[PDB]
C-alpha cells in the first residue's frame, strides 16, 4: 500500500509563494496577502479535500519534528561536554552549581559569567540534566560526545526518512486506517520493549556505577561500564546473586534476585532520591504489563478483538444506540484524534509535574530547589497549553467534519439536544464557587482592616479544616505493614510519616501539614478550573448554531462577527472562545504556581543544624499570612521581589533586565486588545498621503490588521509578557537563596 | 425598526437580496441600468441590522444603506 | 539554477542575510573600538 | 543596560542647558551663567533693583523652598 | 565650567568610581589560580577598565557631583564631538538609505506588476542603484531645484 514517486522533487514551487492555495498564489495586491500566507501554512485540510493526501502530508511533518528534537538533544548533550563543569560537579554535587553555558565578552556582557564552583565561570542551568547524567552512570565527557554524535546521526536519518516517505514511496490511505495494528505495535514494541531495554541498562550499568559513587569512590577510579559485563566477578562481588546467572529466572526462583530488585519505598539517605533497584523493578514490571497489553486487537490471524465490535456492544436505556458509529468518526477525521490526544497528553503532563516533586527520582535533585521549581512550573504550563488546544481542535472538528447524514452517532446527538441545561448548571456552579471561595478572602481583609481578628476564617478564630485530605494522609502514612505488607516505608515522605531526610545540611522532604489556608486555595483552584471548563465547553457546544445566529456553521470556524445587528454579535465564533479561555488558563496556572512556590518555601525547604532544628526560607508564615489578599501582596510579592530588583551589577542582572522587558511586553499588548481596526485604517490614510507627496508610496497598499489577527497578537503578547515576568522573578528569587 | 435605503447607483446584480438572512429585500423592474433592475426594501420591520447587504455591494460606495434605529423585539433577534 | 536564485531574492532571506552581515560588522567595530562616548577626531 | 552590566559611567546624560540658562536669567547663581538678572551691571537689574529685586533674589537663592528647583539629566 | 561642571581628570569621585570597580573586579580573582583562564579574563577586564577610564580622562569630558560624565549639546566648539559630528554622520547615512529606497521604488513603478518586484527583489537593479546613494545630497538638492522632488 505505497505509491512510487507521487511528487517530483523540484525547486519550482519555492519561487512561487502561496502555491498551496489558489487565492494566495494570485499575487500581493495588499499587505493582507503576506499575513494570510503564514496563517494558512499548515492547514492541510484547506489545501485539498483528499484524505489520502492529507494523511501523507501529516506523516512527513512528524519526521521533521523528530529531527528537530534530535538536534535539540544533540546540542544539549554537546554543551555539557565542552562548556560545562560536569566532572567537577560530580565530585561535589552539594556545593557546586551546575553550569553549561559561557558568554563571549564583547560589550561588558562577560559579567554574566559568574562563579559557580569548580574553577568555572558561566551561567547556572536549572534543567536538571546533570542529575539525569549521573543517574545513568555517565562519568567522563567522551560518553557525552558520543551521545551528541549519535543524536546528530539520528536527526539526519529522521530528515532522510521524512523526505523519502513523501517523495519516493508514500503509503496509501488503507495503510493509515489500520488502527488495530498501530495500537498493537505502539503498545508491545514502542513502550514495552523500550521499558525492557531501559530496565536492562539500569540493571547492567546504572546500578554498579551508582553504588560505587555512593560508596564515595573517586569517579576516575570507577571501572568502565563494559568491565561489569566482561568480568562477571565484579558483579558477583557487588551482587552475589549474579554468580548464579539466569538459572533462577528460568526455574521461577525469582526470590534470589531480591538483592537488586527490591520493594523498599521512600528515599535514599545518601542522595535524597528513590532507590534505583525499585526503579529497575518498576520498569521490568511495566515492560511485562505493556507487552501483555499489546496482544488484544485482531489482525491477519483471527485471534483478538475488533474495536468496532467492542464499541457497538455498549448502549443503555438512557443513551439509546450508544457507541455505534464512533468507530467511523475516529477513523476518518484527523481533528478529533488530535483533540483527544492533546487532552490526554496535557492531563498526563500535569500528573507528571505533580508526581515528580514529591517523589524525587534523581540523585541530589530534592536539594536543588531551583531545578524543582523550574520543572514544576514548566510542566504545568505545557499541560495547560495542551489542554486548551484539545478544546480548540474539538471545536474545529465540530465546525468542519460533523455530518449526521453519513456519520450519525446517538451519543453526540443526545448531548447537543440539551446543551442549555449543561451550560446553565455550569454557570451556576461557577458563580457559587466564585462567591464562596473568593468571598472568604474579602471577608478576612475587611475584618482585619476593621480591627476584628477574632471574626476571621483562620486556624485561631473560625477553622475550616480539610478533614477529608487529612484522612487520606493518615491512611497513606499507615499503609505499610497493614495494607501494603511488602513495603518497608511509605511511597512519599509528604504523607505524614514523621521521618525527615536531610542531605548536605538541607531539608529534602518532610511531612506537609494541611490547614485552613489550603482549603481556601484548593477551592480557588477548583473555581478557576471550572470557569475555564465552562468557557471551553460553551465554545465547543455552540459551534454550529444558537438561538441568536441559527446559521453559525455557514460562517465558518474563524470569523469575527455577524454585524452590529441583534444588539451586537461580537466574538460569537468558536475561535473567540479559545481566545477568551487562554486568559483564564493563564490565571489558573499562575495561581497554582504561586501556591506551590510559597508553600514549599514556607513549610518544606530549609536548613538543618547539628542539633536538628529546621529553619525554613521564609520562617513558616504561610499559615497566618496567606488568608488575606494583603498578605499575598506583602509577604509574597513585595518581600520576595527584592532579589530581582537588586540584581544589577552582578551575574543575575539578566533576570533584572528580563523583568522590565516582560513588563513592557505585557503592557504593550493592551493597545491591540482595547482598540479597533477602523481607527488604525483611518490613521494610515494620512500616512500614505505624505508618501504619495514624495513619490515613495508602495504598490503593495498598506492595510491595517484584521480583527482576528489583532486579537491573536494581543493575546500572544499578553501571555508572553506575563509568563516571562513570572519566569524572571522565580529564577532570580530562587537562585540567590 | 431600522431604515434601509436604495440609491440610483444600483446595477441590479441581485447580490443583496440573496444575502438577506430574513425576507426584507426584493427586486423590481427598472430602467436606468443595463440589467434593467433595482432593489427594494418593503419589509424593513423584519430588519435585524447585521449589514450583510452592504458586504455584497460591488459599487464603490454602497447603493444599499442600513441606518440603525429604534429597537424592537424583532430587530434584536430575541427568542425568549 | 534560476529557481534557486529566485528563492534567494525573497524578502525574508535577503533581510536575514543583510541583517546578519550588518550585525557582524557592528560587533567587529565595537570589538576594535570599545567604550566610545564622544567623537575624538 | 549600562547600569545592569556594572558600568554606570557609560550612560548618556545630557544637561538641560536651556532651562538652566532661563533659570540664570531670573537671578539664580547656582550654575554660573551670569546673564540678565544674574548680572549686577545689566540694565534689567539696574531698573528694578529698588522695587522688588532684593526680595525675589533672596527667595530664589534659598534652596529649601520649591522656587526654581535645581535640575539635571 | 559650563553649568558648574568639572573636568573628569580633576574629579575625585571619578577616581573613587574607578577604584571601586577595580577593587570589585580584583576580589573574584583571588578565587582562581594565576595560570587559569578565568584569571586571564579578569586581568583583561581590569586592563580594559583602566584603559576606558584613562580614555575618558583624556577626551576632556565634564563630570557632575556624582562623578559621571555629562554631554553638552548647545553647540560649543569645545564639545562638538559629543553631538554635532555623530549627528552629521547619522544624517548622511540616513539620507543615503532613504535615497536608495526612493530610487528603487521609482525605478520599478513603470513595470506591469510592480507589486511583484517588491517581495522578490531584483538584485542586479538594486546593486546598480546602491552605489548611487554615495552622492545623495547633490542629487537631492538638484532635484529640489528642478521641481522634480515633489509629486504634482
Ligand atoms: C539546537 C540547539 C542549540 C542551541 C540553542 C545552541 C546555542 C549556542 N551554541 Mg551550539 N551547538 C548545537 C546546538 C545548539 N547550540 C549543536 C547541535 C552543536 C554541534 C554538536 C553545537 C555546537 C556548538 C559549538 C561548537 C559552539 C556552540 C556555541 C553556542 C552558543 C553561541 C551560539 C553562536 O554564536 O552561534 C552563532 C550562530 C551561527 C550560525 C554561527 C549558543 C548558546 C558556541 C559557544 O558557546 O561558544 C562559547 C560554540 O563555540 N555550539
Ligand atoms: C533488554 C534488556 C536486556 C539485555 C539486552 C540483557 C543482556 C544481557 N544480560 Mg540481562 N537482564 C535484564 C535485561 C537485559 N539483559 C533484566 C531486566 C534482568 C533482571 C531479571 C537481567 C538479569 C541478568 C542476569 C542475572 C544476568 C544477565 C546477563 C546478561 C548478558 C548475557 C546474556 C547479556 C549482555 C548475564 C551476564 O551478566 O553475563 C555476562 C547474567 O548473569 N542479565
Ligand atoms: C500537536 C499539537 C498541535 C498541532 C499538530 C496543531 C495543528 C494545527 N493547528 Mg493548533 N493548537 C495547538 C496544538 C496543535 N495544533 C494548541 C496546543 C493550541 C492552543 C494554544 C492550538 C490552537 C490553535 C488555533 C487557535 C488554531 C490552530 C490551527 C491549527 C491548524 C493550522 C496550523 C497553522 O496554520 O498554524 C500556523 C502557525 C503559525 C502561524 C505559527 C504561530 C507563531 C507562534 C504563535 C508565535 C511564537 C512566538 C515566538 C516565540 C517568537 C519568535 C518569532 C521569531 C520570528 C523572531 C493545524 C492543523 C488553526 C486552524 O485549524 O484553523 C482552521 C487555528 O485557527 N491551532
Ligand atoms: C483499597 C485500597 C488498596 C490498595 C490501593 C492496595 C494496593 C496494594 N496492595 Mg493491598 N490491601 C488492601 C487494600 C488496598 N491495597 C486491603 C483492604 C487489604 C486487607 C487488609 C490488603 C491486603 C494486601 C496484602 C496482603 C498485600 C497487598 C499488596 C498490595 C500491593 C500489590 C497488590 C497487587 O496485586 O499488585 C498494592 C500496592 C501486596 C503487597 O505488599 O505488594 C507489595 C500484598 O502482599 N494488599
Ligand atoms: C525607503 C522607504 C521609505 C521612505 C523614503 C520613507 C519616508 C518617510 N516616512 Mg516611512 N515607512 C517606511 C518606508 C519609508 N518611509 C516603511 C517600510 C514603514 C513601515 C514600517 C514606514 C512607516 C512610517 C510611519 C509610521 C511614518 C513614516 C513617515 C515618513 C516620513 C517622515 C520621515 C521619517 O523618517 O519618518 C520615519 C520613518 C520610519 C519610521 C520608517 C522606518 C524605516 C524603514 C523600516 C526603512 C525601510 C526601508 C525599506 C526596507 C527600503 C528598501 C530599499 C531596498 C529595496 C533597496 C518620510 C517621508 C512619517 C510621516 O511623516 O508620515 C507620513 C510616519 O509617521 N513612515
Ligand atoms: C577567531 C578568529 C577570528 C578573527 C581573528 C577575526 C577577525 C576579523 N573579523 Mg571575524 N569572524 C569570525 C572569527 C574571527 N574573525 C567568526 C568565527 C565569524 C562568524 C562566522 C566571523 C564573522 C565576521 C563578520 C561577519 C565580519 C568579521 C570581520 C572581521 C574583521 C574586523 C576588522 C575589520 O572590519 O577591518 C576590515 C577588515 C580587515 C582589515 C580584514 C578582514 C577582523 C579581521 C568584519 C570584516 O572583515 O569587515 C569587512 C565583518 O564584517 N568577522
Ligand atoms: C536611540 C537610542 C540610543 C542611542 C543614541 C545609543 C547610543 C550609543 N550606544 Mg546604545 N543602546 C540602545 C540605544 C541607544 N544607544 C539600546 C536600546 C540598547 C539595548 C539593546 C543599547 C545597548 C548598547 C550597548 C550594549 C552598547 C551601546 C553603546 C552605545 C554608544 C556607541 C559607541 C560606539 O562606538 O558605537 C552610543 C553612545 C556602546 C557603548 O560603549 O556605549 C557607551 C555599547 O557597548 N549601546
Ligand atoms: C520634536 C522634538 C522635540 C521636542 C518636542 C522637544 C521639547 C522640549 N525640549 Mg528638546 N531637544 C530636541 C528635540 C525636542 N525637544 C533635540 C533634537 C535636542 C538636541 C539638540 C533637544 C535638546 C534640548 C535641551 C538641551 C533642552 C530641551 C528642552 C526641552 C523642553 C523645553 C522646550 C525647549 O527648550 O525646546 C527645545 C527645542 C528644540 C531644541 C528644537 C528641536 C526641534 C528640531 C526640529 C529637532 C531637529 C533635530 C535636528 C535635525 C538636529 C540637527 C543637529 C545636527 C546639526 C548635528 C521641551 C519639553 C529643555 C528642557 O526643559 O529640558 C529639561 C532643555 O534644556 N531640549
Ligand atoms: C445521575 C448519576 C450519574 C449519571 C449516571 O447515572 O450515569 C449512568 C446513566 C445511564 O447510562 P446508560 O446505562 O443509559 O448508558 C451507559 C453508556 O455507557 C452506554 O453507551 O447516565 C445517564 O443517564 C446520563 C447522565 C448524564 C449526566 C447527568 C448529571 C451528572
Ligand atoms: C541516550 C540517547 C541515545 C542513545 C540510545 C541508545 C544507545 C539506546 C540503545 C538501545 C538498545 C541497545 C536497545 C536494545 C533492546 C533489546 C531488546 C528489546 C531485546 C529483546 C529480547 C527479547 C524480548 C527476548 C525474549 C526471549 C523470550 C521471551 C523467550 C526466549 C528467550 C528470549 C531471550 C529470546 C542517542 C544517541 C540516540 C541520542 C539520544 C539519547
Ligand atoms: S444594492 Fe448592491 S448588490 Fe444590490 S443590486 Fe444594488 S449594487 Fe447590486
Ligand atoms: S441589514 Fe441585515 S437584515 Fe437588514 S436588510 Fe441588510 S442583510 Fe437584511
Amino acid at each position: 500500500l505505497v505509491d512510487r514517486d507521487p511528487i517530483k522533487t523540484s525547486f519550482e514551487e519555492w519561487a512561487k509563494p502561496g502555491h498551496f492555495s489558489r487565492t494566495i498564489a494570485k499575487g500581493p495586491d495588499t499587505t493582507t496577502w503576506i499575513w494570510n500566507l503564514h496563517a494558512d501554512a499548515h492547514d492541510f485540510d484547506s489545501h485539498t479535500s483528499d484524505l489520502e493526501e492529507i494523511s501523507r502530508k501529516v506523516f512527513s511533518a512528524h519526521f521533521g519534528q523528530l529531527s528537530i528534537i534530535f538536534l535539540w538533544l544533540s546540542g544539549m548533550y554537546f554543551h555539557g561536554a565542552r562548556f560545562s563543569n560536569y566532572e567537577a560537579w560530580l565530585s561535589d554535587p552539594t556545593h557546586i552549581g551546575p553550569s553549561a553555558q559561557v558568554v563571549w565578552p564583547i560589550v561588558g556582557q562577560e559579567i554574566l559569567n559568574g562563579d559557580v564552583g569548580g574553577g568555572f565561570r558561566g551561567i547556572q542551568i536549572t534543567s536538571g540534566f546533570f542529575q539525569i547524567w549521573r543517574a545513568s552512570g555517565i562519568t567522563s565527557e567522551l560518553q557525552l560526545y558520543c551521545t551528541a554524535i549519535g543524536a546528530l546521526v539520528f536527526a539526519a536519518l529522521m530528515l532522510f526518512a521524512g523526505w523519502f516517505h513523501y517523495h519516493k514511496a508514500a503509503p496509501k490511505l488503507a495503510w493509515f486506517q489500520d488502527v488495530e495494528s498501530m495500537l498493537n505495535h505502539h503498545l508491545a514494541g514502542l513502550l514495552g520493549l523500550g521499558s525492557l531495554s531501559w530496565a536492562g541498562h539500569q540493571v547492567h550499568v546504572s546500578l554498579p556505577i551508582n553504588q560505587f559513587l555512593n560508596a564515595g569512590v573517586d569517579p576516575k577510579e570507577i571501572p568502565l561500564p563494559h568491565e561489569f559485563i566482561l568480568n562477571r566477578d565484579l558483579l558477583a562481588q557487588l551482587y552475589p546473586s549474579f554468580a548464579e546467572g539466569a538459572t533462577p529466572f528460568f526455574t521461577l526462583n525469582w526470590s534470589k534476585y531480591s538483592e537488586f530488585l527490591t520493594f523498599r519505598g521512600g528515599l535514599d539517605p545518601v542522595t535524597g532520591g528513590l532507590w534505583l533497584t525499585d526503579i529497575a523493578h518498576h520498569h521490568l514490571a511495566i515492560a511485562i504489563l505493556f507487552l501483555i497489553a499489546g496482544h488484544m486487537y485482531r489482525t491477519n490471524w483471527g485471534i483478538g478483538h475488533g474495536i468496532k465490535d467492542i464499541l457497538e456492544a455498549h448502549k443503555g436505556p438512557f443513551t439509546g444506540q450508544g457507541h455505534k458509529g464512533l468507530y467511523e468518526i475516529l477513523t476518518t477525521s484527523w481533528h478529533a484524534q488530535l483533540s483527544l490526544n492533546l487532552a490526554m497528553l496535557g492531563s498526563l503532563t500535569i500528573i507528571v509535574a505533580h508526581h515528580m516533586y514529591s517523589m524525587p527520582p534523581y540523585p541530589y535533585l530534592a536539594t536543588d530547589y531551583a531545578t524543582q521549581l523550574s520543572l514544576f512550573t514548566h510542566h504545568m504550563w505545557i499541560g495547560g497549553f495542551l489542554i486548551v488546544g484539545a478544546a480548540a481542535h474539538a471545536a474545529i472538528f465540530m465546525v468542519r467534519d460533523y455530518d449526521p447524514t453519513n456519520r450519525y452517532n446517538d451519543l453526540l446527538d443526545r448531548v447537543l439536544r440539551h446543551r442549555d441545561a449543561i451550560i446553565s448548571h455550569l454557570n451556576w456552579v461557577c458563580i457559587f464557587l466564585g462567591f464562596h471561595s473568593f468571598g472568604l478572602y474579602i471577608h478576612n481583609d475587611t475584618m482585619s482592616a476593621l480591627g476584628r481578628p477574632q471574626d476571621m476564617f483562620s486556624d485561631t478564630a473560625i477553622q475550616l479544616q480539610p478533614v477529608f485530605a487529612q484522612w487520606i494522609q493518615n491512611t497513606h502514612a499507615l499503609a505499610p505493614g497493614v495494607t501494603a505488607p511488602g513495603e518497608t516505608a511509605s511511597t512519599s515522605l509528604t504523607w505524614g510519616g514523621g521521618e525527615l531526610v536531610a542531605v548536605g545540611g538541607k531539608v529534602a522532604l518532610l511531612p506537609i501539614p494541611l490547614g485552613t489556608a489550603d482549603f481556601l486555595v484548593h477551592h480557588i483552584h477548583a473555581f478557576t478550573i471550572h470557569v475555564t471548563v465552562l468557557i471551553l465547553l460553551k465554545g465547543v457546544l455552540f459551534a454550529r448554531s444558537s438561538r441568536l445566529i441559527p446559521d453559525k456553521a455557514n460562517l465558518g470556524f474563524r470569523f469575527p462577527c455577524d454585524g452590529p445587528g441583534r444588539g451586537g454579535t461580537c466574538q460569537v465564533s468558536a475561535w473567540d472562545h479559545v481566545f477568551l479561555g487562554l486568559f483564564w488558563m493563564y490565571n489558573a496556572i499562575s495561581v497554582v504556581i504561586f501556591h506551590f512556590s510559597w508553600k514549599m518555601q514556607s513549610d518544606v525547604w530549609g536548613s538543618i543544624s547539628d542539633q536538628g532544628v529546621v529553619t525554613h526560607i521564609t520562617g513558616g508564615n504561610f499559615a497566618q499570612s496567606s488568608i488575606t489578599i494583603n498578605g499575598w501582596l506583602r509577604d509574597f510579592l513585595w518581600a520576595q521581589a527584592s532579589q530581582v530588583i537588586q540584581s544589577y551589577g552582578s551575574s543575575l542582572s539578566a533576570y533584572g533586565l528580563f523583568f522590565l522587558g516582560a513588563h513592557f511586553v505585557w503592557a504593550f499588548s493592551l493597545m491591540f486588545l482595547f482598540s479597533g481596526r477602523g481607527y488604525w485604517q483611518e490613521l494610515i490614510e494620512s500616512i500614505v498621503w505624505a508618501h504619495n507627496k514624495l513619490k515613495v508610496a508602495p504598490a503593495t497598499q498598506p492595510r491595517a490588521l484584521s480583527i482576528i489577527q489583532g486579537r491573536a497578537v494581543g493575546v500572544t503578547h499578553y501571555l508572553l509578557g506575563g509568563i516571562a515576568t513570572t519566569w524572571a522573578f522565580f529564577l532570580a528569587r530562587i537562585i540567590a537563596v | 425598526s431600522h431604515s434601509v435605503k436604495i440609491y440610483d447607483t444600483c446595477i441590479g446584480c441581485t447580490q443583496c437580496v440573496r444575502a438577506c438572512p430574513t425576507d426584507v429585500l426584493e427586486m423590481i423592474p427598472w430602467d436606468g441600468c443595463k440589467a434593467k433592475q433595482i432593489a427594494s426594501a418593503p419589509r424593513t420591520e423584519d430588519c435585524v441590522g447585521c449589514k450583510r447587504c452592504e458586504s455584497a455591494c460591488p459599487t464603490d460606495f454602497l447603493s444599499v444603506r442600513v441606518y440603525l434605529w429604534h429597537e424592537t423585539t424583532r430587530s434584536m433577534g430575541l427568542a425568549y | 539554477m534560476r529557481d534557486l536564485k529566485t528563492y534567494l531574492s525573497v524578502a525574508p532571506v535577503l533581510s536575514t542575510l543583510w541583517f546578519g552581515s550588518l550585525a557582524g560588522l557592528l560587533i567587529e567595530i565595537n570589538r576594535l573600538f570599545p567604550d566610545a562616548l564622544t567623537f575624538p577626531f | 543596560v549600562m547600569l545592569a552590566f556594572g558600568t554606570p559611567e557609560k550612560q548618556i546624560l545630557i544637561e538641560p542647558i536651556f532651562a538652566q540658562w532661563i533659570q540664570s536669567a531670573h537671578g539664580k547663581t547656582s550654575y554660573g551663567f551670569d546673564v540678565l538678572l544674574s548680572s549686577t551691571s545689566g540694565p534689567a537689574f539696574n531698573a528694578g533693583r529698588s522695587i522688588w529685586l532684593p526680595g525675589w533674589l533672596n527667595a530664589i537663592n534659598e534652596n529649601s523652598n520649591s522656587l526654581f528647583l535645581t535640575i539635571g539629566p | 565650567d559650563i553649568s558648574g561642571l568639572t573636568p573628569c581628570k580633576d574629579s575625585k569621585q571619578f577616581a573613587k568610581r574607578e577604584k571601586q570597580q577595580i577593587k570589585k573586579l580584583e576580589s573574584s580573582l583571588k578565587l582562581y589560580a594565576p595560570e587559569s583562564a578565568p584569571a586571564l579574563a579578569l586581568n583583561a577586564q581590569i586592563e580594559k577598565t583602566k584603559r576606558r577610564f584613562d580614555n575618558y580622562g583624556k577626551y576632556g569630558l565634564l563630570c557632575g557631583s556624582d562623578g559621571l560624565p555629562h554631554l553638552i549639546v548647545n553647540g560649543d566648539q569645545r564639545h562638538w564631538g559629543e553631538f554635532i559630528t555623530p549627528g552629521i554622520l547619522f544624517l548622511y547615512i540616513a539620507g543615503w538609505i532613504g535615497w536608495v529606497g526612493r530610487s528603487y521604488l521609482i525605478a520599478i513603478s513603470g513595470e506591469k506588476k510592480p507589486a511583484m518586484k517588491e517581495i522578490i527583489i531584483d538584485v542586479p537593479l538594486a546593486s546598480r542603484i546602491i552605489f548611487r546613494g554615495f552622492i545623495w545630497p547633490v542629487a537631492a538638492y538638484r532635484e529640489f531645484l528642478n521641481g522634480d522632488l515633489i509629486a504634482k
